């Protein structure tokens, strides 16, 4: 798909008003290409959905998951006991962002195929739970998974984490939009400010999603990649080496950014 | 505010009073120039109550009594379209001088300028103002041109049409081009922009640990920190001559501007010139 | 950088006779240099010795001291010894153990830090 | 006045002399928060460290002292500082500080620096060229080494590829050393990348074990984490500050502007940080610099007369050099903090020069149409707004024409200068002896 | 004051040569602002150094009255164009252009 | 020489750009004026001054 304004955000925690400042950071360029990587399956076997990536320099990631359709993500180099990980989970009341190996990447288990039944509590999840040697601990805070209640739509929570990892911060650029979508990636900006920025050495080449809501919840797919654009599940963002020009708001927050290396009128 | 870089700033002697005696030069010179371009009349000639003038229309260019600055319409306009952050130049001692002449006194200058030539020619210009009605000065100024004194008194009710016709028309020149005040705004623009580069040349740490002297010298002892300040230092100021001398030069295009511009205010406006363009 | 020495040894040498003198390093230093010491005679400037490094990789000897001069540090206590092999009876002076707070002595003029007197008289 | 222009006797006219600073009053140091700072520190003096390629980790925040413990951590140790004094660690707020503790011999203790090569330096351990910080290593001979041999300690040799600064290598896997495929078995063309240290206290001093520790701070924003040392606030008057080591010197004031509760702290188009939010009471601050500005002084002329009337240029002096207490400012005599009379113009404000009404041509300029000049109200120098000139009103009308009747041969004069003097230089005479 | 412009332009360039001469006698940045001292009291592998900063200051400043000077020439260029103006026109001949 | 003027500006021109292009060999108290060689000969943590 093409991120017409989304992958921005705040890159330091300086404030400004109304100051046409320009950064060098990493940052999804402005018309860029997304793969939709649509995901769940369970049913049967495994149907080999929620595919992997390589993660080159982080990745942006937005879902309009309906409350915990989307559940969290798995990082780390071989989703194994072998190197690190981070099991950034998101429950109904807290997240347990842990990190620090594990025995291997328990894919969400095989549980009942029927969604909207009768389910609503988490027990017997994805259960990696599988573990390994261990350092950091966890940072259970406000979640990031606030649901407010959608009123009439005119709520579609455009999650826009950007898990961008140099010099050991994880630093998660979210933004919950109370805006609805008449397409995916609604025209307009929004800046992502930090939610959390966890501090820990590691170096990573894989990602992966977790739907593990002991039911799997009305999850469409294809099977493909490239760009893949249409409606899908998720994105993911390759973050590039730029020079992005930003502009703040009175109030001091991003009203709008400009690429430097989109357009020669960019330039 | 360091005493420690303030005398280690003067190891280079008199690098920097003379760069403040330049900048007092060139504002007493910019006072000058708005002096001697408006300040080209003794007195102050007022208006007549009425503003009949033979058929003529100048409440254009005359300064409208109900507004509470005396200034014409065409005076207005232009201050409207004339556009100047601004506070935050005077935080790092880049203090702007406010001019001498301030706007309402350069206003009832030009007023004075324009009713003595309503009123008295040219004449005003070389000695005393001589009154003269107004039909017969144009009058004259046509045989100065080479046309006879009736080809004015047989046109007088079309001449001053189409003078008030134009003269209306001016404003409506003046609104609708945006570059019309190219020349001023490019100077307002050029010096708040030499301005805002030389604060924001504070950034650059030319070599540095840290821009921030301060900073140097909280981290660094006093006997190694030193040779940090001093490249801060010469970076600065030579920064700071940089922006005094490119201020120099602009400086003497505005007193080449300013002198052509009086020599024009004294030639066209208290008399008619014979040279063409 | 503040670093303390301990310099001991000495006593009274016969012409032909030897010391073994130390010195302890302690304290902290902004490099790990090297210990010696740093010796005039008497009534004359002071001079270099002999060196060695921290490392037991590097030592210097002098043509006033060659032959009769050795420097080695203990490998237990960091306490670096003066060796000596038949002092010959010119050496009625006082010894310095300096420090120079260099990884490489490229000039041994510049000393960091001094450090205590050995006054040693070599007669019978 | 008369000594800046190097001369006894001056003229009538306005003179810059120099500049005039309110000078701060207190000290305001809040360098931490509702709480305490420190890098809980102590494993400095501990023995079970790790390997070189082992370096540790410590993102250590609150609790104890940050410092004044650790010069007696050991007999003698290591403390190479790249960037900060030595002696000024326990003042600076260190936010991002990283702690890697690991075992090398002496000889290559060395090699624990930028720009440096060897079996460690190269491949195992890289320092960055731009490292700013401090380093420990002390023998620890007498608590590593065994006597039987202290094999726990290892180095890694033959690695392929160099390792960045802070970067590391887990992995255990046989090294392919040459043209020979190994399928991951040694032998020929291969070699263990690791390999065992010979760690024993008899032994040289070079090859003998030394615990190494790295500080690696970084020395901008963001909340810190380490500074021995306060408290106080002031919200009006200009205090020198130490914001958890922001240090300078501003009014602190109240700020209406608004902050993002991740934004610590704030700024404008420029490098000055107009905005700091408290490291305690989370209040936004409007810190903005002391109310300074050039003093110049107004003066008829020795000749004429010795008093004289200063101007202090863009201040508003309702409050800033009036009330200026003893020696507060640069200017100093603070008999003329009121002197005759203080009067509030457009370009700063007048003092000891008495407003007037009647208007006169401009005799000492000042700025927004005032001059000052000295005579009568029994002399004074007055702040008169300047007059244009007479006020005369031409009798136009539509039938009347006023004729000269006789002249005058007027016989002015004009003053151009035309050239200047000729010099010449010689750089060989000038700048070098 | 009435030869006012002709005693400023001699002052000005009096008081920038003056300038120029005490300029010679700043540090800038050296251990004495006299060479000599400096290269006879100092290891020459080491003294370079002090004599590049010390020539760097006082060639800046000789740069700096050069680009004054030149300013200043400039000025008096277009003061003796408009002299010589005013004596082809008012004295070669009688000139109509009011003030 | 009826044309001095002219061709004193286009002179002072090309003798400014060629004084300009020919202080690239100004070693400007530097081991040498080309930038290679000082990368080359000397280590980056030391050839930056
Ligand atoms: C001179 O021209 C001005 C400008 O048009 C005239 O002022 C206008 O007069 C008309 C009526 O005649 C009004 O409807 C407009 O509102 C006026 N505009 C302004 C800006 O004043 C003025 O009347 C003319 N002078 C005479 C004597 O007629
Ligand atoms: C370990 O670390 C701290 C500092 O790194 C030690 O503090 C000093 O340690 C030496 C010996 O290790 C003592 O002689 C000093 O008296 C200590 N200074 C103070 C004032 O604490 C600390 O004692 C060591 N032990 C702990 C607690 O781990
Ligand atoms: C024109 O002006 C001149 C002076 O500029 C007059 O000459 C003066 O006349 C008065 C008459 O009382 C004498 O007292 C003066 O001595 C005369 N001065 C000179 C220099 O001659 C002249 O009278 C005037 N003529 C007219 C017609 O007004
Ligand atoms: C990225 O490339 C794909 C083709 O694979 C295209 O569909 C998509 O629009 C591109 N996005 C942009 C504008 O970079
Ligand atoms: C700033 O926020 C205020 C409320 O705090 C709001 O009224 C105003 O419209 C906002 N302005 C902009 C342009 O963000
Ligand atoms: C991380 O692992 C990759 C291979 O997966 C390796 O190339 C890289 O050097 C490792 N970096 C660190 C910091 O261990
Ligand atoms: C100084 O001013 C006085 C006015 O009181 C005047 O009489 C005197 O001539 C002046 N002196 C000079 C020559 O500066
Ligand atoms: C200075 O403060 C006074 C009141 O103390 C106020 O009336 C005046 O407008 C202020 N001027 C400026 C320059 O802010
Ligand atoms: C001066 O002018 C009149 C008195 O002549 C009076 O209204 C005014 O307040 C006086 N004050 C000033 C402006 O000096
Ligand atoms: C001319 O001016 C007189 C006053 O001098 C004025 O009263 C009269 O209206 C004007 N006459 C005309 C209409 O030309």
């Amino acid at each position: 798909t093409n991120s017409f304004t989304r992958g921005v955000y705040y890159p330091d925690k300086v404030f400004r008003s109304s100051v046409l400042h320009s950064t060098q950071d990493l940052f999804l360029p402005f018309f860029s290409n997304v793969t939709w990587f649509h995901a769940s399956g369970t049913n049967g076997t495994k149907r080999f959905d929620n595919p992997v990536l390589p993660f080159n320099d982080g990745v942006y990631f937005a879902s309009t998951e309906k409350s915990n359709i989307i559940r969290g993500w798995i990082f780390g180099t071989t989703l194994d006991s072998k190197t690190q990980s981070l099991l950034i989970v998101n429950n109904a009341t807290n997240v347990v962002i842990k990190v620090c190996e594990f025995q291997f990447c328990n894919d969400p288990f095989l549980d009942v195929y029927y969604h909207k039944n009768n389910k609503s509590w988490m027990e017997s999840e994805f259960r990696v739970y599988s573990s390994a040697n261990n350092c950091t601990f966890e940072y259970v805070s406000q979640p990031f998974l606030m649901d407010l209640e959608g009123k009439q739509g005119n709520f579609k929570n455009l999650r826009e984490f950007v898990f961008k990892n140099i010099d050991g911060y994880f630093k998660i650029y979210s933004k919950h939009t109370p805006i609805n979508l008449g397409r995916d990636l609604p025209q307009g900006f929004s800046a992502l400010e930090p939610l959390v920025d966890l501090p820990i050495g590691i170096n990573i080449t894989r990602f992966q999603t977790l739907l593990a809501l002991h039911r799997s919840y009305l999850t469409p797919g294809d099977s493909s990649s490239g760009w893949t654009a249409g409606a899908a599940a998720y994105y993911v963002g390759y973050l590039q080496p730029r020079t992005f020009l930003l502009k703040y708001n009175e109030n001091g927050t991003i009203t709008d950014a400009v690429d430097c290396a989109l357009d020669p009128l960019s330039e | 505010d360091s005493t420690e870089c303030s005398n280690l700033l003067l190891q280079y002697g008199s690098f920097c009073t003379q760069l403040k005696r330049a900048l007092t030069g060139i504002a007493v010179e910019q006072d000058k120039n708005t002096q001697e371009v408006f300040a080209q009349v003794k007195q102050i000639y007022k208006t007549p109550p009425i503003k009949y003038f033979g058929g003529f229309n100048f409440s254009q260019i005359l300064p409208d009594p109900s507004k509470p600055s005396k200034r014409s319409p065409i005076e207005d306009l232009l201050f409207n379209k004339v556009t100047l952050l601004i506070c935050a130049q005077k935080f790092n001692g880049l203090t702007v001088l406010p001019p001498l002449l301030t706007d309402e006194m350069i206003a009832q200058y030009t007023s004075a300028l324009l009713a003595g030539t309503i009123t008295s020619g040219w004449t005003f210009g070389a000695g005393p103002a001589l009154q003269i009605p107004f039909p017969m000065q144009m009058a004259y100024r046509f045989n100065g041109i080479g046309v006879t004194q009736n080809v004015l008194y047989e046109n007088q009710k079309l001449i001053a049409n189409q003078f008030n016709s134009a003269i209306g028309k001016i404003q409506d020149s003046l609104s609708s081009t945006p570059s019309a005040l190219g020349k001023l705004q490019d100077v307002v623009n050029h010096n708040a922009q030499a301005l805002n580069t030389l604060v924001k040349q504070l950034s650059s740490k030319f070599g540095a640990i840290s821009s921030v002297l301060n900073d140097i010298l909280s981290r660094l002892d006093p006997p190694e920190a030193e040779v940090q300040i001093d490249r801060l230092i010469t970076g600065r100021l030579q920064s700071l001559q940089t922006y005094v001398t490119q201020q120099l030069i602009r400086a003497a295009e505005i007193r080449a501007s300013a002198n052509l511009a009086a020599t024009k205010m004294s030639e066209c406006v208290l008399g008619q010139s014979k040279r063409v363009d | 950088s503040a670093v303390q020495l301990q310099a001991s040894g000495g006593g009274f040498v016969q012409p032909g006779g030897s010391l073994r003198l130390s010195c302890a390093a302690s304290g902290w230093a902004e490099t790990f240099g090297h210990m010696g010491w740093f010796r005039q005679a008497p009534g004359k400037e002071r001079e270099f010795v002999s060196a060695i490094d921290w490392w037991d990789t590097v030592h210097y000897y002098a043509d006033s001291v060659k032959g009769r001069f050795t420097i080695s540090r203990d490998n237990s206590k960091n306490t670096v010894y003066l060796q000596m092999n038949s002092l010959r009876a010119e050496d009625t002076a006082t010894y310095y153990c300096a420090y120079w707070d260099m990884d490489y002595l490229q000039n041994s003029i510049p000393v960091d830090y001094w450090g205590q007197g050995t006054q040693v008289t070599v007669s019978s | 006045t008369k000594c800046t222009l190097k001369s006894f006797t001056v003229e009538k006219g306005i003179y810059q002399t120099s500049n005039f600073r309110v000078q701060p009053t207190e000290s305001i140091v809040r360098f931490p928060n509702i709480t305490n700072l420190c890098p809980f520190d102590e494993v400095f003096n501990a023995t079970r460290f790790a390997s070189v390629y082992a370096w540790n980790r410590k993102r250590i925040s609150n609790c104890v002292a940050d410092y004044s413990v650790l010069y007696n951590f050991a007999p003698f140790f290591a403390f190479k500082c790249y960037g900060v004094s030595p002696t000024k660690l326990n003042d600076l707020c260190f936010t991002n500080v990283y702690a890697d503790s690991f075992v090398i011999r002496g000889n290559e203790v060395s090699q624990i620096a930028p720009g440096q090569t060897g079996n460690i330096a190269d491949y195992n351990y890289k320092l960055p060229d731009d490292f700013t910080g401090c380093v420990i290593a002390w023998n620890s001979n007498k608590l590593d080494s065994k006597v039987g041999g202290n094999y726990n300690y290892r180095y890694r040799l033959f690695r392929k590829s160099n390792l960045k600064p802070f970067e590391r290598d887990i992995s255990t896997e046989i090294y392919q050393a040459g043209n020979k495929p190994c399928n991951g078995v040694a032998g020929v063309n291969c070699y263990f990348p690791l390999q065992s240290y010979g760690f024993r206290p008899t032994y040289g001093v070079g090859h003998q074990p030394y615990r190494v520790v790295v500080l690696s701070f970084e020395l901008l924003h963001a909340p810190a984490t380490v500074c021995g040392p306060s408290t106080n606030l002031v919200k009006n008057k200009c205090v020198n500050f130490n914001f958890n080591g922001l240090t300078g010197t501003g009014v602190l004031t109240e700020s209406n502007k608004k902050f993002l509760p991740f934004q610590q702290f704030g700024r404008d188009i420029a490098d000055t940080t107009d905005a700091v939010r408290d490291p305690q009471t989370l209040e936004i601050l409007d810190i903005t610099p002391c109310s300074f500005g050039g003093v110049s002084v107004i003066t008829p002329g020795t000749n004429t007369s010795n008093q004289v009337a200063v101007l202090y240029q863009g201040v508003n002096c309702t409050e800033v050099p009036v009330a200026i207490h003893a020696d507060q400012l640069t200017p100093t005599w603070r008999v003329y903090s009121t002197g005759s009379n203080v009067f509030q113009t457009r370009a700063g404000c007048l003092i000891g020069a008495e407003y007037v009404n009647s208007s006169y041509e401009c005799d000492i300029p000042i700025g927004a149409g005032i001059c000052a000049s000295y005579q009568t109200q029994s002399q004074s120098i007055i702040a008169y707004t300047m007059s244009l000139g007479a006020e005369n009103s031409v009798a136009y009308s539509n039938n009347s024409i006023a004729i000269p009747t006789n002249f005058t041969i007027s016989v002015t004069t004009e003053i151009l200068p035309v050239s200047m003097t000729k010099t010449s230089v010689d750089c060989t005479m000038y700048i070098c002896g």
